[PDB]
């Protein structure tokens, strides 16, 4: 929902986005074992969001700076519920960084100086990894060179190329198609899509729509041709957030985050996401750590 | 034969089927190396 509809103000014509719902939505989560009132109610997001081991890695840690008095509750509540402790910090020291790094491996994402500010007085942190086989790997030896056509720009892709019998079927509102490729756990898997305005897509894309493509899919003989690629984003979330209904956790005067502290003076500043996906013939690797303040 | 081919910006998915969950997404418009022909 929320995590999903963020992509529509993130999206861009001009580039490669890449993005995590997840890794958004169990921010959030987190986020609002903290806090009350309406700003709680405004961080719509379901309480208990999927784990599975195997199929990802999910990582979800929480960073108070040592000044703030903590209920005694909410690090109650928050150790039961993420089987981890808050961590105590000084986000003013210079090793603060060193600390943070130092302890999420073992358990590194050092792109997070964007996030760290010196008046910085927590962090929430959730990290998605994903590396994966496919079911059926393309053969790189049958990888060429080929045209990719944007508008009438054209580029030279390493384009991937095999036959194999998958899900897919056709579509409209604008002509297009969805293809199921299966990772080798048969848990996790990629939906292609492929369209003749890739924008109307994503003013429409939603979890029904999406239930829609996978009921609607129909197993057939396919020849798949698709690129390599390998995109990184950084992601400023605070204006999509807003926009979708997200108000008072980053406004100082409203911000009711009482739950966590009797301090009433613990907000939202910021909220990034960096996020990396590579695919290739063998597989894909993704990675998306999201930064609450 | 069905033939599915992204030679033109396409979207991906990745999500976890048992639970119907979208782990990952984007978007791919470009490219790296721009081509030209007559």
């Amino acid at each position: 929902d929320i995590g999903l509809w963020t992509f529509r103000y993130v999206y861009n014509e001009s580039d490669n986005v890449v993005f995590s719902p997840y890794g958004l939505t169990s921010a959030l989560s987190v986020l609002r074992i903290a806090a009350g009132g309406n700003t709680k109610r405004e961080i719509d997001v379901p309480e208990s969001v999927v784990e599975d081991s195997d199929a990802f890695l999910a990582l979800r840690e929480l960073f108070v700076d040592a000044s703030v008095p903590l209920r005694p509750e909410f690090t109650a509540e928050f150790s039961s519920r993420f089987n981890t402790s808050v961590q105590r910090v000084t986000f003013n020291s210079e090793n603060v960084k060193d600390v943070i790094n130092s302890y999420v491996k073992d358990k590194v994402p050092r792109v997070l100086d964007a996030s760290l500010d010196r008046d910085t007085k927590m962090l929430l942190l959730s990290s998605v990894r994903m590396k994966t086989s496919w079911r059926h790997v393309f053969d790189p030896s049958f990888t060429t060179d080929q045209p990719f056509y944007s508008g009438n720009v054209t580029y030279k892709v390493r384009m991937m190329n095999k036959i194999d019998t998958l899900k897919t079927e056709t579509f409209t509102l604008v002509g297009y198609s969805v293809t199921e490729l299966p990772y080798k756990r048969r848990q996790t898997a990629m939906l292609l899509v492929v369209p003749d305005d890739l924008g109307e897509i994503v003013r429409a894309l939603d979890l029904s729509l999406v239930r829609f493509w996978i009921r609607n899919m129909r197993k057939d003989v396919c020849q798949v041709v698709m690129p390599k690629f390998s995109v990184e984003s950084v992601l400023d979330l605070r204006d999509a957030l807003q926009r979708l209904g997200v108000r008072d956790a980053f406004d100082p005067s409203r911000a009711d985050f009482g739950q966590a502290s009797p301090s009433n003076d613990l907000y939202v500043t910021k909220v990034l996401q960096t996020s990396k996906i590579e695919a290739d013939e063998r597989g894909t690797t993704a990675s998306s750590d999201t930064a609450i303040t | 034969l069905t033939a599915i081919v992204a030679n033109k910006p396409f979207m991906f998915l990745i999500y976890h089927k048992p639970t119907t969950t979208v782990l990952f997404m984007g978007t791919i418009t470009k490219g790296e190396k721009v081509i030209y022909d007559t």
